[PDB]
RNA sequence: GGGUGACGGGGAAUCAGGGUUCGAUUCCGGAGAGGGAGCCUGAGAAACGGCUACCACAUCCAAGGAAGGCAGCAGGCGCGCAAAUUACCCACUCCCGACCCGGGGAGGUAGUGACGAAAAAUAACAAUACAGGACUCUUUCGAGGCCCUGUAAUUGGAAUGAGUCCACUUUAAAUCCUUUAACGAGGAUCCAUUGGAGGGCAAGUCUGGUGCCAGCAGCCGCGGUAAUUCCAGCUCCAAUAGCGU
């Protein structure tokens, strides 16, 4: 009721397919609006959803009544799982990852130069 | 490699002759005038204060009409308008080496704020400021040091969400109440 | 006089150049010597130890005994006497004991009534005296 | 010649005292005003052959 | 020829004008990968996270043999006056590859961090008791208060962050700031230091102890029984989240 969320320096990305613009969040009295609530009032102001709109940078200012932040409304979600970070996916979780933990993986890696060929044994490892 | 700045200077100039005594009198009747904090206060605005002045020197060595001067000068100039220093009229260089601290503190936001009454003595205008109290134009300017400009000035005032300014009291208010009702009544 | 001409660089700059050697502090720098016969080869401090605590008989007309310790630097295996500061402080030092010393504030020159003397403890068993002094810190044991 | 000995001989033997228990002191900006104010404003007298700050017959 | 506490430069610190000093170090160039030599591959190497030698160091050996190179990042020992984590991640910048997809201690991200630099709290206001002085009044004494300054009573509530902490935001995932609810100050407290107080040099011929001792003192000096110079107490002064050496 009370938030109220404006827009800026939209642009209508044809090639990356996708509508991105800056979001600038009047807020005053609250602490910093979530970002579900930013992407489902975009929704009724482009009239086009909430899950192909992406949100995310918000910076808040000192003092506290405005909060400033990038967002992008793909065409859909088609789109939005092709042009679109893995990680800002993860944050909605719709392309979540693998939890090896790199260390793991570089560990193994280094091991199989040690062996040449046994394609089961290059699969176990560790 | 990095990435990283490392770009930064200093503030202020510490003085060579280190108890003039002269100096010190004058340097603490501007720390009473002005409510400043400390010694180095006053040194950083004597160290801004001299960077004009040396410029100015250096734009009067050069000839009349010679756009380094006509450029920089004008600029020069129209930045100290805009800070409520050095007046329209007054622009023309070497009115700026006749220049001293006293302008260029008078124009601070504590200056400014204990001025346009609000405040109640330049101490308390200088905590107010800190406090998260006081705003101009519209962000809360939470630093004494904040010059204002000459433009900006009229739009001093409290903040929006602040007890002096209209807003919900703080919490020492805000706890005699709950007594009030719940000790007291 | 001066040699004042035009073409003359090189003749009053070897001239300067050659006269530097006879301006005692830049021949502290430049020649070897100094740098050779400091026990702290360049540096502002060094750690030693302290191989006995010493007698120095003050220099006439202030007449006293000032308390120094023997140092033997760790760096070049060089000796000192190094001046202990401060009242009793001297007690707080023991023998065989990891002393941080420096400078006494003259860059080689020796200091005040002390005869000889170019240093004085700093630390002592990576404590630092005045702290001992104060009472802020004791002596570990 | 000369002994090691006295060594912290006063240091010692003086008159240990405590250190009393007066107030906490102003700090930073509120210490300058006060300091400020006993220079200029408050005494401002009539002059009787110089000054003194610590000075006590 | 010798020396260099010599990698070169951009630059850095100082500065009136001239200078002096510094530049291992984030860009450019160069050099080297324990030392010296040789070479294969390849467009490009006389590559060292390639070989082959010797030397120097080191490691297992069934004693016939075999393997090694942190001046990458972490880390350790050693050296010293002297210097951070065996952390997370390819999200950013870029690079490599057959490659939109993999990889990167390059690179970022935290952690350590009083190298240094920027902002900046540690209180502010009131009426009181008072203590003083430009005005008005009064011969002086006293009074009317626009003006005001110090000490108190914390007398009075008001304001607040430090802090604790739900929640967002941040972000690769976090932290931090930022925003933000809820708790969160009477100074016994949420306690500001470091140096000095004979001169240079701001500031005690104060008060105790010492007696040319201990000690201070960059220099001039102080100390030999009234020490403005020591050790202490009190006050004072300078700078102040800093100040000494
Ligand atoms: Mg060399
Ligand atoms: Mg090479
Ligand atoms: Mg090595
Ligand atoms: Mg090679
Ligand atoms: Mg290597
Ligand atoms: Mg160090
Ligand atoms: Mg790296
Ligand atoms: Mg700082
Ligand atoms: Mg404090
Ligand atoms: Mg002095």
């Amino acid at each position: 009721d009370t938030v109220t969320i404006r827009t800026r320096k939209f642009m209508t990305n044809r090639l990356l397919q996708r509508k991105q613009m800056v979001i600038d969040v009047l807020h005053p009295g609250k602490a910093t609006v979530p970002k579900t609530e930013i992407r489902e009032k975009l929704a009724k102001m482009y009239k086009t959803t909430p899950d192909v709109i992406f949100v995310f940078g918000f910076r808040t200012h000192f003092g506290g009544g405005k909060t400033t932040g990038f967002g992008m409304i793909y065409d859909s979600l088609d789109y939005a799982k092709k042009n679109e970070p893995k990680h800002r996916l993860a944050r909605h979780g719709l392309y979540e990852k693998k939890k090896t933990s790199r260390k793991q993986r570089k560990e193994r890696k280094n091991r199989m130069k040690k062996v040449r060929g046994t394609a089961k044994a290059n699969v176990g490892a560790g | 490699p990095v990435a990283r700045s490392w770009v930064c200077r200093k503030t202020y100039v510490t003085p060579r002759r280190p108890f003039e005594k002269s100096r010190l009198d004058q340097e603490l009747k501007l720390i009473g005038e002005y409510g400043l904090r400390n010694k180095r206060e006053v040194w950083r605005v004597k160290f801004t204060l001299a960077k004009i002045r040396k410029a100015a020197r250096e734009l009067l060595t050069l000839d009349e009409k010679d756009p380094r001067r006509l450029f920089e000068g004008n600029a020069l100039l129209r930045r100290l308008v805009r800070i409520g220093v050095l007046d329209e009229g007054k622009m023309k260089l070497d009115y700026i080496l006749g220049l001293k601290i006293e302008d260029f503190l008078e124009r601070r936001l504590q200056t400014q704020v204990f001025k346009l009454g609000l405040a109640k003595s330049i101490h308390h205008a200088r905590v107010l400021i800190r406090q998260r109290h006081i705003r101009v134009r519209k962000q809360v300017v939470n630093i004494p040091s904040f010059i204002v400009r000459l433009d900006s000035q009229k739009h001093i005032d409290f903040s929006l969400r602040s007890p002096y300014g209209g807003g919900r009291p703080g919490r020492v208010k805000r706890k005699n109440a709950k007594k009030g009702q719940g000790g007291a009544g | 006089g001066k040699c004042r001409g035009l073409r003359t660089a090189r003749k009053l700059r070897s001239h300067r150049r050659d006269q530097k050697w006879h301006d005692k502090q830049y021949k502290k720098a430049h020649l070897g010597t100094a740098l050779k016969a400091n026990p702290f080869g360049g540096a502002s401090h060094a750690k030693g130890i302290v191989l006995e605590k010493v007698g120095v008989e003050a220099k006439q007309p202030n007449s006293a005994i000032r308390k120094c310790v023997r140092v033997q630097l760790i760096k070049n295996g060089k000796k000192i006497t190094a001046f202990v500061p401060n009242d009793g402080c001297l007690n707080f030092i023991e023998e065989n004991d990891e002393v941080l010393v420096a400078g006494f504030g003259r860059k080689g020159h020796a200091v005040g009534d002390i005869p000889g003397v170019r240093f004085k403890v700093v630390k002592v068993a990576n404590v630092s005296l005045l702290a001992l002094y104060k009472g802020k810190k004791e002596r570990p044991r | 010649h000369g002994s090691l000995a006295r060594v912290g001989k006063v240091r010692g033997q003086t008159l240990k005292v405590a250190k009393q228990e007066k107030k906490k002191k102003r700090t930073g900006r509120a210490k300058r005003r006060m300091q400020y104010n006993r220079r200029f404003v408050n005494v401002v007298p009539t002059f009787g052959k110089k000054k003194g700050p610590n000075a006590n017959s």
